[PDB]
RNA sequence: AGGAGUGGAGCCUGCGGCUUAAUUUGACUCAACACGGGAAACCUCACCCGGCCCGGACACGGACAGGAUUGACAGAUUGAUAGCUCUUUCUCGAUUCCGUGGGUGGUGGUGCAUGGCCGUUCUUAGUUGGUGGAGCGAUUUGUCUGGUUAAUUCCGAUAACGAACGAGACUCUGGCAUGCUAACUAGUUACGCGACCGGUCGGCGUAACUUCUUAGAGGGACAAGUGGCGUUCAGCCACCCGAGAUUGAGCAAUAACAGGUCUGUGAUGCCCUUAGAUGUCCGGGGCUGCACGCGCGCUACACUGACUGGCUCAGCGUGUGCCUACCCUACGCCGGCAGGCGCGGGUAACCCGUUGAACCCCAUUCGUGAUGGGGAUCGGGGAUUGCAAUUAUUCCCCAUGAACGAGGAAUUCCCAGUAAGUGCGGGUCAUAAGCUUGCGUUGAUUAAGUCCCUGCCCUUUGUACACACCGCCCGU
């Protein structure tokens, strides 16, 4: 899998706090223009979220070398089924009426 | 702006090329007025595709 | 995945001269008058 | 279609698993049954790490792991 | 950030192409037709022309929100400096993108290929087109790949007028046996003003104004009030 | 009855079988062979002297505190500041350790499963319905005797009429405006100073709506005028007048190739490789050698062949701080100028730049010619500064002679600003070129024809061919 765990827990926390992102399709690249400055090296962070969304039970939308992920009900349902953290930590999805 | 490429995605066939071309036309108009009027006159709902820049000397 | 369907008409037009000429002819005849 | 064609040599290789001794003697050794184990030579008092920096001894030119530390008299 | 005019224009074109491709594959199921970008002082709007806007905006504008968020987060637009709208296209039957998508979804949705293509063709012509042509190439059953071509009406192939008079689109349909290509060409009708078709007429068409009528008897006797 | 440029006289690459290890994957007549934009030291290299890091959702065998992964030049591996000397063991202490598997997919196979794109048939004019005529029918007419055209382009004829593509029109591009639109970035100035014994004098001096330059709105060419030929039709030829009496190109029918591309692509169906997923490891001799076994190339023959930074001369374009800290360079470093050091300009009609070691020309000179006149391996003076260069980066010259003055059968390209000579940009890229793609500059000889060769198209004709003459077929 080529992944550590400490950065893994940190990236789960970051993914909780953000939820919806757009990512590039790289693996070993620690310099991504739009996903820097997370107090963690960007290689582990960016690959980590790619693997977080690419387990086999969450969809994607991708072309032109870029991953697009929108928070469907499958994202929230897998959040519940895997992390077992209820959404009362309010995400960025419950605004903009 | 010219870009000449090979037509084929493979390397087969007679050597035929595409000569793509981009033309960039640019104009300068210089005048003397207070900036309030230039802000008034820039707001003319310029059609898309025409980059407009206003600079002071 | 899915597969596109064929009317007996286009089936006959495609397989009029093939191993399946008899079958497509019979199915087209069944389409045109099969009551 | 073509590889480096490296298959004639080494048809089958045994696993490179090391049978390292479980009972550590080089790293930790007491043979005194005492809470206080010491070194007969003066210990390096550097404070950039803990007070119990573990250093092993060999014939010469020990490899430690971080910077290949060597017992020297400056 | 200072950048040369050539590089700026090329990067603008690249952004337009990437955005078009992304939201094409994102909402082609929603009858996507085209995208336009208006850059104005502090206002960078993205207009999405699509046949059906019910799912383009979704419910309570959720989908429009997600599209704006992903576009801003990918292309590095300042937060809230890009607002993308969605408006319908008045004539759906004169866009080859929309009609090629429609033919794809009629082929995928289950229909005889000749029936689906003839329905598309009929719709194109009642929409007012001067002519149309649909060519379907690929596995039409069997090992070999056949290509059918239904051309109804008139259409040009050569010269400059093809750029502004013939609008074409190519789509790939992924079937269980392979890929089927659908190519749709529509020759727009001449239309002065209104932008449904092209403005300038065909260069080989010479129109004649009718000279003023003259109906006078042997003796000029006019009707007056 | 024509020639010009010679694959052999002035710079290498692609491909086809073998030295233990090299002639490193698709494509093989036109329609493969500097083609895959394919100029590969790493990286996308994968015939490289030996290999290490990783692989796992679905059914799995060895069911967890070491079961060792990448950092020591010294007393070593056939290279290898990776540690495999049988050794080595504080740096996340869940990188998970060997097993054909659908893999957070493979530049793995199949282009005889496909899409898209491209090439070609085919650079030539060709192709098709509807209704009507002919035929039992396949089919045919329309789509033609003839003239004309580059053209199925027109005139005309006419059992066809009315149409649809292609050709043409069209788009870009040149060639012309003492007219228009007007420009503190290049180009004027006599209410001018930087001048004496009535000739305008360059960091600065720029209320002429501009001629040189830029680019737009238009103009302009139509076989329009005249003469001749021709059904006096379509047209053709010639000649004044004209900037010009068809400048380049681009686009481009119908029907097809089992044409090339699965190694351009999350464009793809089906099926399958290694546990070094072409996941990674600036780890690690894969070429570029010289029987022309082949193909593309690097290729001017004496006054004309060459030197007064010499008063002719370029134009097409490129150029930098979001992973471009690998941009274009002026000026001063003075071993003799590109140049390793400084200091500035330019995101550009602004700086390089009126384009930083220039052509053709010019008494270094040959009143003829193996000399001064042109480069025969091949050494230096300072080195553009590149993990190597040699096993492709890198810069003037001393006269020791190069078959030193038209070239085996076999052939390629070409009709005017063309061939050829000549250099300069762009792509590739680090300045990376003998490649290609463009641009200028010097600048012709031949021809205004033909169907002899090679082929194409329009008709008639023969056919025992239809896999269509690379056909069919006859006899021991």
């Amino acid at each position: 899998m080529l992944m550590p765990k400490k950065n893994r827990i940190a990236i789960y926390e970051l993914l909780f706090k953000e939820g919806v992102m757009v990512a590039k399709k790289d693996v070993h690249m620690p310099k991504h223009p739009e996903l820097a400055d997370k107090n963690v090296p960007n290689l582990h962070v960016m690959k980590a979220m790619q693997s977080l969304k690419s387990r086999g039970y969450v969809k994607e939308q991708f072309a032109w070398r870029h991953f697009y992920w929108y928070l469907t009900n499958e994202g929230i349902q897998y959040l519940r089924d895997y992390l077992h953290l209820p959404p009362e930590i309010v995400p960025a999805t419950l605004r903009r009426s | 702006l010219r870009i000449t490429t090979r037509k084929t995605p493979c390397g087969e066939g007679s050597k035929t090329w595409d000569r793509f071309q981009m033309r960039i036309h640019k104009r300068l108009i210089d005048l003397h007025s207070p900036s309030e009027i230039v802000k008034q006159i820039t707001s003319i709902s310029i059609e898309p595709g025409v980059e407009v820049e206003v600079t002071i000397a | 995945g899915t597969d596109l369907v064929t009317d007996p008409f286009e089936d006959f037009e495609f397989n009029c001269n093939t191993k399946y000429s008899g079958g497509v002819t019979r199915n087209l005849m069944r389409e045109l008058n099969g009551g | 279609k073509k590889r480096k064609k490296k298959s004639y040599t080494t048809p089958k290789k045994n696993k490179h698993k090391r049978k390292k001794v479980k009972l550590a003697v080089l790293k930790y050794y007491k043979v005194d049954e005492n809470g206080k184990i010491s070194r007969l030579r003066r210990e390096c008092p550097s404070d950039e790490c803990g007070a119990g920096v573990f250093m092993a001894s060999h014939f010469d030119r020990h490899y430690c792991g971080k910077c290949c530390l060597t017992y020297c008299f400056n | 950030v200072q950048i040369s005019k050539k590089r700026k224009f090329v990067a603008d074109g690249i952004f337009k192409a990437e955005l078009n491709e992304f939201l094409t594959r994102e909402l082609a199921e929603d009858g996507y037709s085209g995208v336009e970008v208006r850059v104005t002082p502090t206002r960078t709007e993205i207009i999405i022309l699509a046949t059906r806007t019910q799912n383009v905006l979704g419910e309570k504008g959720r989908r429009i929100r997600e599209l704006t968020a992903v576009v801003q987060k990918r292309f590095g637009f300042p937060e809230g400096s890009v607002e993308l709208y969605a408006e319908k296209v008045a004539t759906r039957g004169l866009c080859a993108i929309a009609q090629a998508e429609s033919l794809r979804y009629k082929l995928l949705g289950g229909l005889a290929v000749r029936r689906a293509c003839y329905g598309v063709l009929r719709f194109i012509m009642e929409s007012g087109a001067k002519g149309c042509e649909v060519v379907v190439s690929g596995k039409l059953r069997g090992q070999r790949a056949k290509s059918m071509k239904f051309v109804d009406g008139l259409m040009i192939h050569s010269g400059d007028p093809v750029n502004y008079y013939v609008d074409t689109a190519v789509r790939h349909v992924l079937l269980r046996q392979g890929v089927l290509g659908i190519k749709v060409k529509i020759m727009l009708p001449w239309d002065p003003t209104g932008k449904i078709g092209p403005k300038k007429p065909l260069p080989d068409h010479v129109s004649i104004v009718e000279p003023k009528d003259e109906i006078l008897p042997t003796t000029p006797i006019s009707e007056q009030k």
